[PDB]
């Protein structure tokens, strides 16, 4: 277009973009500041920084860029790069690893009263406090903060374009649902003197993770595995296999606990609810496997090298079984010749003795283990339902 | 220093417009002859199908706007010019992964008072190539680097092959120029052929960018010592151990550990291999086949072991010692497998009862070893025919994997072995 | 208008951002540097690498840029691009990548008088070695160096920034909006200006500011996640000398377990350690000590198990090991009669045997209760000496040993 | 040429880039968008992005860049850098990266008309949502979102492009079968184009090329499926073990072992998202809960094997069920020193007789655990067949539509 | 400063940087290269790179840039902008994936005579020749080739400043000790032309590989593993656990395996040291585990299918008990109840015979586990040693 190439050309001849678009030195620049969140690309709960896709809308009126349409045939919109005039150095305070400001210069629209509308994109990567307390019910509240680097609000005035961030076009995440956003202003003033207010506008994000993922690929191993150091209980002594039921178990968490160290952050502020409970899961397998041990000891008891106490045949053989109601548990040569079938005899009588004394330690043993299924079944439901039932109200 | 009174003349004074094609009518073509020198080859990750390479493009073409003539100046028979200053043929890598079209350095041209033009600036390329997994890890690719002219099309500039000459006549460099003694050869792969080719399109039109091509290839074979040494011969090994089951009698209770251990390591070098290799299905990978066979067949063998135990541990008093049965695995089978006064009478009565109970626990006994034999004789005949099969099948997988050399010639349709040993003609 | 334009297009008028603003020869420019850190982001072990987010603080003096006020209608500071000015090459030197510069070019503050106030922000990769020896229950000393670049010690002089004439020997941290890390705690945050003698003045390395960050690991996902599980399966190993020594007791599947559960852990913690190689860490210390001591337990568990195993037909049991052991530690009548010695005989020596095999099986007991007591001081002993030294690895109580400064506000 | 340095000496003599041409004050450009897939690189699921190697074929007019060719030897067309003419700021708008701009900047190529073409190449990673339900055996609807950043409808139009005779539109993305590689993971189904608006903001508008791409599961299938398989044998194999082996706990608790070093193999493979659960994942589950069955079963077969009178005393319903039932259903169907010598052989006989009773009862109990236990057998065996056939067929019932719907 | 303004001014006003600063074409510019090594970042033996930070000095003599230090008040150095004047292409030949050239464009330092002096910083990423043979008792020594990329030695000539690089302020790597280093100037050739050199100068550096990292985490591992593998020949058949702990010491091995994998480079070059001691520690476990299941089967031998081979009895009963010092192994009704008790007697006749051979085959298997145990601490003191100390030894 003629008409506008003449414009441009007669629009930027004497134009400083060093200078502030002001009429006198003693005003300011207001600039409609608005930020349209795009999407979420991710949230690093171990570094603490929130990655999401941003359009940067800023609306100000620049008084030496304004031309009457009637000279130019009627042209009253143009679109200008954005690195040919003035522009508000907008930096992201709490900036973790990305840019500090706008880099993509994309060109901005400028009306024939010198409004002008710029609306860049942006990756901005924030600093905020992740909570890995209730993970992965966790609820994260992540702020981005924006002002004016170099400027006062005295030289250069920022106010928000509404009180909410715009999401009407946001990408829904997948991973977090968005609770709640709001935008607001703050006035910040200094032991220097109170006539010169620092302006920020602060965007906040509340963001509820949606716990399927790491609900599904870790906590309900971790269910089975509790289930089955429970159940090693109801296995018998006879067959010579409560150690390797148990220390597979524990084998299976070690692997598990590899992937969860795979899965899970790697935070240090604070444990975790799924922190917690994997080691809940492991004290329990550890005190599973020591009081087998203990069972075993006492089924493969010596009666010849030892005498059962008193109080142990009063406790678990005479009174314990009665109250277990849903149990089934029970509640010449001649001479010679006539020596030796003596001396078989004696050896017999012998022999059931000892075995009657061996059968007592055994059926003490497996009452111990009837008592100790129950306890565990029992802590384990108990368990698992204090870990997590808290925060399941809470929500 | 007369250079810069001549390049002030060529530059300024003649008014050298860098981006008009030096040509003196506008339909004639520009020739751009250009080469592949291979710096060193940094690797051919599987997993993303990435072939990066340190190479340096050789280019030549004439100007006829940077000639001039020596005598008029001193005797300068050669220029140094930035790239910058003067019309470049943009050649670009087409299939590269990253978004990295162009040269890495852009170096000086240097300028013949004729007009000749050369121009090799170093590039580092990560173009793609795809992973042929099915020979995987005896395996050899075949990755290409595509060069095309995307800023004219084949009207007005043409790409060719550069050319050299060894007695008065000159022949096209159809190969990629490694120079043996800078080259270091790659920890992982073993360059077999390295061709070049120009290639036309004839389906598409000359006023088009996607009609000419030069094309150079990198057929290289892997060295399969890594993969030798920690995965296969361990899985080769703890495999055939699964068969050492039958071997182990079964009143040691153990058969059923060893082989489920088996199968765990077997588990243990699939996670292993997993991990090595990308996710693509044109076919499986060899080492995946073999994994496969291997892990069907410890899972046969704890079967076998677990019916085995079944018929070890049978008794009278559960299951009953059929005739067909007894024939079958106690006479056949080890055959053909060459296998190896009240007061006294109460006394009487009792001692009579005791005899009989005895008897009948003798009995009771024999026949709970007859089933011990079954189960030893069915062993036997497991071990004799499972053995063999593994053996042979994991024999026939890795000679097969052991027998997929190169072709030895490129282009199955052509006898020309583009070595840079013979030239053609 | 803006006579702000005016000012600044007299002053940007024929000046030369290539000359450095020395007012004559021997004029030495006064560089002041202030570091304000406003997040730790990571110390990666295994780059050694420290990520920082800083704003830097750097005030000089350009005669060039000085302006009479009562002419330009009392203007006393104006903003002008850090790009067109001259600027003190200051660099991060001992960063791991190739960036020395700040991330983002502010405007520069410049003030009547000549006095600019530049304040960029940066992110920085600075090497930062690893003490390994006390992994993960370490605290680090990691140093950002910053100095010119470009000019030396004749042309400029670096100098750390003080305040009502106090100097800041320290990093800035502002306490409200900095956030902890959440791995590292910072301890001592000093700064001061270093010299290196092996120069002259010249070689713009002579001179230096360095800011050094003295952070402690907080070692709470090392101990919840790897520590207190090597720990609890570790501890298993000492159950074996409870289980019966014969088939179905079980000592070797508990002690071999154990120990593929500590390799496993092995390979878990492989991942984590840092793979320089001045020291061993801690955690891979106390693995080391763990799997020998499940390869002495593993061990033990088969002696014993030979010991109480043995029979009258293999070995002998010879007095002495028993003092040692279990001490200081018609025809048919005829036919008939035969067969009944017969039978009494053989059962006679079948529960000889018997006995001598309960003797060795007491013996085997004997070493149980023994070994376990040693295995048992043995290993708790070690987990307590081990992991008590890394507890008593306090970070020093002043930045500098022999400074009595503490180098805080 | 000389003539082609006079030719842009003078079409560039005011020309400014910067400045859309538009003949009168209102007039819009007609850009036609065009795409040339070269490579469909990666879709990594972890991120949820589609990386491609991509031609832009884009034309649009512009009337300032006229020139007559008789006056010019016969100049049909100009190759001229593409800084130096204004361009619609054609970007990829659903880019996961911040790059919303092309990669390499051919020059573009200008007519004696004015019709500029132009066909840059890029490198884009678009961002697309994955749809994880049916993953490994899924089919992805990937997009591409090309618009002018700057320019609205009242500014410029988009027109799909022209074919190589351009007498009719194309409206599907151009695969050129000289340059085309196929990713090895995923087939192409459907590659419509459409144009799309918005009826609340009447000034957008956008050319969306579509992907329909379905993956190829073979990677998945053997590395996952196959092993799960087998373990899933064992699971029923372990009640075919007989009590006395002293090996059921060994199988059973070894498969458990084997199913979590799978899911350890397959959770660095999976994407995490949360809005469903891959049939994958679904399936080492229903493996993982069927193998502890199996665990719980066969410590319960143990515990039933290993009674005697001594222990338990057994009830008349088990003996009703387990003996008297199920087995046809299941088809098992089972002088002083005279008078001392006399009296120990007496004793003697009446301990045999007490032993004897005691083994009956004994083997009671056992035959008892070898009926449960082949009952579990079949049970799991039903179990573990319907599930692995119905999960199967679950997963290869999903197919991509025959109509793209764009 | 007014005067260097001015002299600023002067030098650039007629200055073309794209010519040589010779007076003739015909003479040449004579370069002082010298390597400053600040920093060995990385080597990378997988693909044979190593990442080095440096500064590369460069000083030479521009004519065109002389003044008169009384001409501008005494000035006798300036700092100028590297971009402003002719400067060496200096590239490194055999870069692997980082910068050819030199990419930070520092500023340089300019004498009144013309002398320059520059010292851009760099990360240079060179190809280096691994060998891992000794691994991780390896000295790699790989080098750093610069040159000038367009020029040859008539027109452009360079020459080394020192006889080595300059390790002044270099940091110590914590993996690698810098046995030496040198820089060789060498001059190439071509059938061309003899007139024509082309100059390079190579610097080399000899690296010790500091092996703690890698002894600790994977060769003690290999040496327990190596220990357990012979143990299994002490643990008597009679327990069943011969398998179990053979076949798991197995397993550990095996899942030792992933921390080789993921620590040793994956190179196909040779096989390393290390790859020799656990291939060796493999080949050990599974011909452990292969005479173990010899040995069961061999103590378990029934007497009614098996008969003792007289060669067997002769060697393992006879002659080596004999040789094994360390050992202290031994070297109307009453004739039916008549026939009944002379059935009794003849049936523990055949059991006591039974039990005699079952015991003897009992006997040679535990025979075979002495001599096993014996070989077995042998092989594998000796293969550690002659695996290790003949690497060792030359350290
Ligand atoms: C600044 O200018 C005013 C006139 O506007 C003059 O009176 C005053 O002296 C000047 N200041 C200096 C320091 O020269």
């Amino acid at each position: 277009s003629e008409h506008e190439t003449r414009l441009v050309a007669n629009l930027l001849e004497n134009y400083n973009k060093v200078i502030r678009p002001v009429e006198h030195h003693t005003h300011f620049v207001d600039i409609t500041v608005g930020l349209q969140l795009i999407q979420l690309i991710s949230v690093d709960e171990v570094n603490q920084i929130v990655e999401t896709n941003v359009r940067l809308r800023q609306q100000w009126i620049d008084v030496r860029l304004r031309w009457n349409p009637a000279d130019y045939g009627g042209i009253k919109k143009i679109r200008l790069p954005s690195d040919d005039v003035w522009l508000p150095d907008l930096v992201l305070y709490n900036n973790a690893d990305g840019d500090f400001a706008i880099v993509h210069m994309t060109k901005l629209l400028l009306d024939y009263t010198g409004k002008i509308m710029w609306t860049p994109p942006a990756i901005f990567k924030s600093y905020c406090e992740i909570i890995v307390t209730h993970f992965p019910f966790d609820q994260q509240n992540c702020t981005m903060k924006l002002g004016i680097w170099t400027y006062d609000g005295t030289k250069v005035s920022i106010s928000p374009e509404s009180d909410r961030p715009d999401l009407s076009t946001f990408m829904e995440s997948g991973e977090w649902v968005m609770k709640d956003y709001r935008g607001w202003k703050h006035w910040v003033y200094y032991t220097c003197c109170p006539d010169t207010p620092y302006l920020d506008i602060t965007y906040h994000f509340i963001m509820q993770r949606i716990p399927l993922y790491f609900v599904v690929n870790v906590i309900i191993p971790c269910l089975l595995f509790s289930f089955l150091t429970g159940l090693v209980f109801y296995l018998p002594t006879d067959s010579g296999e409560k150690m390797t039921l148990s220390i597979s178990v524990l084998l299976s968490l070690t692997v598990f606990l590899l992937v969860i160290v795979e899965l899970i952050p790697s935070t240090s502020s604070a444990v975790p609810l799924i922190g917690k409970y994997m080691l809940f899961t492991m004290i329990f397998v550890i005190s599973s496997i020591i009081i087998t041990v203990v069972v075993i000891n006492t089924h493969h008891r010596s009666p010849s090298t030892h005498t059962m106490p008193q109080w142990v045949r009063k406790i678990f053989i005479d009174t314990i079984p009665n109250v277990m109601f849903f149990s089934t548990m029970k509640r010449p040569d001649v001479k010679s010749a006539i020596e030796g079938v003596k001396y078989i005899a004696e050896h017999m009588k012998s022999d059931e003795e000892s075995s009657n004394a061996a059968e007592e330690w055994k059926y003490v043993a497996m009452v111990i283990d009837h008592i100790l299924l129950c306890v565990f079944m029992l802590i384990c439901i108990i368990g698992t339902v204090s870990v997590f039932a808290g925060r399941l109200i809470e929500l | 220093n007369e250079e810069e009174r001549l390049i002030n003349d060529l530059l300024i004074v003649n008014k050298y417009n860098k981006h008009v094609r030096p040509v003196k009518h506008n339909n004639e073509v520009v020739n751009i002859a250009l080469s592949l020198t291979l710096s060193n080859l940094i690797s051919l990750k599987e997993t993303d199908e990435t072939l990066t390479s340190n190479v340096w493009m050789d280019h030549a073409w004439y100007d006829h706007r940077l000639t001039w003539n020596a005598s008029e100046y001193s005797d300068i028979s050669i220029l140094r010019l930035p790239p910058e200053l003067v019309w470049i043929p943009d050649i670009v890598l087409q299939n590269n992964n990253d978004g990295q079209y162009h040269v890495a350095y852009f170096c000086n041209v240097l300028v013949r008072p004729n007009g000749y033009v050369t121009w090799l600036p170093p590039a580092i390329f990560r173009s793609s190539c795809p992973i042929n997994v099915l020979y995987f890890p005896f395996d050899w690719q075949n990755c290409s680097l595509k060069f095309t002219a995307l800023n004219y099309d084949a009207n007005e500039i043409t790409m060719d092959l550069m050319t050299d000459t060894i007695d008065g006549k000159d022949y096209p460099i159809e190969w990629i120029i490694i120079d043996p003694e800078a080259f270091t050869e790659n920890g992982e792969w073993e360059i077999i052929h390295k061709p070049a080719k120009k290639n036309i399109y004839p389906d598409k039109f000359p006023n088009g960018t996607n009609y000419q091509d030069v094309t150079f290839y990198l057929i290289i074979r892997r060295k399969p010592l890594f993969y030798v040494i920690n995965f296969i011969t361990p899985c080769v090994l703890i495999s055939f151990l699964a068969s050492l089951a039958f071997y182990l009698p079964a009143e040691s209770g153990e058969k059923m550990s060893t082989a489920i251990s088996v199968l765990l390591a077997q588990a243990v070098f699939l996670l292993l291999t997993s991990q090595r290799l990308p996710e693509t299905a044109l076919a499986v990978p060899l080492i995946g086949k073999y994994l496969m066979f291997i892990m069907s067949l410890v899972t046969g063998v704890i079967v076998n072991c677990g019916i085995v135990l079944n018929f070890h541990f049978r008794t009278p008093s559960t299951h009953v010692l059929s005739t067909r049965v007894k024939q079958i695995f106690l006479e056949k089978l080890p055959r053909i497998l060459h296998m190896s006064h009240d007061e006294i009478k109460s006394g009487i009565d009792s001692t009579n009862y005791i005899v009989k109970q005895i008897k009948e626990k003798n009995a009771y006994d024999e026949e709970v070893g007859n089933w011990n034999l079954v189960g030893q004789t069915i062993d036997r005949l497991s071990m004799f025919i499972i053995t063999p099969v593994m053996v042979l099948g994991t024999i026939f997988i890795f000679v097969m994997g052991n027998f997929n050399h190169p072709p030895a010639k490129p282009f199955e349709g052509d006898p020309f072995d583009y070595s840079s040993d013979h030239p053609r003609c | 208008e803006n006579e702000e334009g005016r000012l600044i297009e007299k002053l940007l008028g024929d000046y030369d951002k290539r000359i450095i603003p020395a007012k004559t020869l021997d004029h030495i420019i006064d560089v002041t540097l202030k570091l304000t850190l406003t997040n730790l982001i990571s110390l990666n072990e295994k780059e050694e690498a420290l990520t920082t987010n800083v704003w830097i603080e750097i005030q000089w003096n350009d005669y060039r840029l000085s302006w009479n006020t009562s002419e330009y209608e009392g203007i006393d500071l104006v903003r002008i691009p850090s790009e067109l000015l001259w600027l003190p090459d200051v660099v991060l030197e001992n960063n791991v990548d190739g960036q020395f510069e700040v991330a983002y070019y502010a405007n520069v503050l410049v003030y009547n008088d000549g006095s600019m106030y530049w304040l960029p922000p940066a992110i920085y990769r600075s090497t930062c070695p690893i003490a390994v020896t006390y992994f993960p229950f370490d605290w680090q000393n990691c140093s950002l160096v910053f100095r010119s670049q470009t000019y030396n010690a004749h042309e400029v002089n670096l100098q750390l920034s003080a305040e009502e004439g106090e100097a800041v020997e320290w990093i800035h941290i502002d306490p409200e909006d900095f956030t902890e890390n959440g791995e590292w705690t910072i301890r001592h945050r000093p700064a001061k200006k270093n010299y290196n003698w092996q120069l002259t003045k010249d070689d713009t390395d002579f001179q230096e500011i360095i800011f050094f960050l003295i952070i402690q690991r907080k070692p709470l996902f090392y101990i919840i996640n790897i520590i207190a599980p090597c720990v609890l399966i570790s501890s298993l190993v000492v159950l074996v000398y409870f289980l019966p020594a014969q088939a179905g007791g079980q000592k070797c599947t508990l002690s071999i377990s154990v120990l593929l559960a500590q390799t496993i852990f092995l390979f878990l913690i492989a991942q984590k350690v840092p793979e320089t190689s001045l020291n061993v860490p801690l955690i891979g210390k106390y693995l080391i000590f763990v799997m020998f001591v499940s390869m002495l337990i593993v061990m033990n568990c088969v002696i014993v198990l030979n010991v109480s195993l043995r029979t009258p037909n293999t070995h002998s049991l010879s007095e002495k090991i028993k003092h040692l052991f279990l001490g200081f530690l018609a025809p048919e009548i005829k036919s008939c009669v035969e067969a009944c010695n017969f039978i009494a005989k053989s059962t006679k020596e079948q529960n000889d045997s018997g006995s001598e095999n309960e003797n060795w099986v007491l013996i085997g007991k004997v070493i149980d209760k023994a070994c376990f007591w040693i295995a048992l001081l043995l290993f708790s002993i070690g987990t307590l000496a081990i992991f008590l030294t890394g507890h008593f690895n306090q970070v020093p109580e002043f930045p500098f040993p022999g400074d009595p400064r503490k180098y805080v506000p | 040429s000389v003539m082609e340095d006079t030719l842009l000496s003078v079409l560039f003599e005011t020309y400014n880039p910067k400045v859309r041409p538009a003949q009168t004050v209102g007039d819009k450009v007609t850009v036609r968008v065009g795409l040339t897939l070269t490579n469909l690189l990666i879709l990594n699921e972890k991120i949820e992005e589609m990386t491609t190697n991509v031609f832009l074929n884009l034309a649009w007019t512009d009337y300032r860049l006229q020139w007559d060719p008789a006056a010019y030897e016969g100049i049909k067309d100009l190759r001229i850098p593409s800084s130096d003419v204004w361009q619609p700021d054609i970007v990829l708008m659903n880019n996961n990266d911040g790059s919303f701009e092309i990669t390499l900047h051919v020059n573009v190529l200008v007519q004696h008309t004015g019709a500029v073409s132009w066909q840059p190449s890029a490198i884009y990673r678009s961002s697309c949502t994955i749809k994880v339900m049916y993953f490994p055996f899924d089919w992805q609807n990937c997009t591409m979102v090309f618009k002018s950043y700057t320019y609205d409808t009242s500014e410029v139009t988009l027109q799909h492009a022209l074919d190589a005779k351009g007498e009719r539109e194309v409206k599907e993305i151009v695969i050129n079968k000289d340059a085309f590689t196929e990713n090895g993971q995923w087939s192409i189904e459907h590659k419509p184009s459409r144009k799309n608006w918005r009826s609340d903001d009447p000034s957008y508008e956008d050319v969306t090329f579509y992907l329909i791409i379905q993956r190829k599961p073979l990677f998945y299938i053997v590395y996952t499926i196959i092993p799960c398989i087998l373990i899933s044998i064992l699971a029923i194999l372990v009640f075919y073990l007989p009590p006395d082996a002293g090996e059921k706990m060994s199988l059973s608790i070894s498969a458990l072992l084997a199913v979590t070093v799978f899911l350890l193999l397959l959770a660095d493979k999976v994407p995490e998202t949360s809005l469903s659960v891959p049939i994958i994942i679904r399936y080492l589950m229903f493996i993982m809960i069927l193998v502890a069955f199996s665990v719980i079963l066969s410590v319960v077969v143990l515990n039933l094997h290993h009674r005697s009178p001594n222990t338990h005393t057994m009830p008349n319903w088990i003996r009703q069920i387990f003996i008297e039932t199920l087995p046809p259903f299941l088809w098992i169907q089972r002088p002083q020193d005279l008078k001392e010598a006399v009296e120990a052989i007496k004793y003697i006989a009446e301990q045999l007789e007490s032993a004897s009773e005691f083994d009956d009862l004994k083997k009671d109990w056992q035959y008892v655990a070898m009926v449960a236990d082949r009952l579990f057998l079949y049970v799991f065996f039903v179990i573990c067949s319907i599930g692995t056939f119905s999960i199967f067929l679950d997963a290869s019932h999903n197919v991509p539509p025959d109509n793209p719907f764009a």
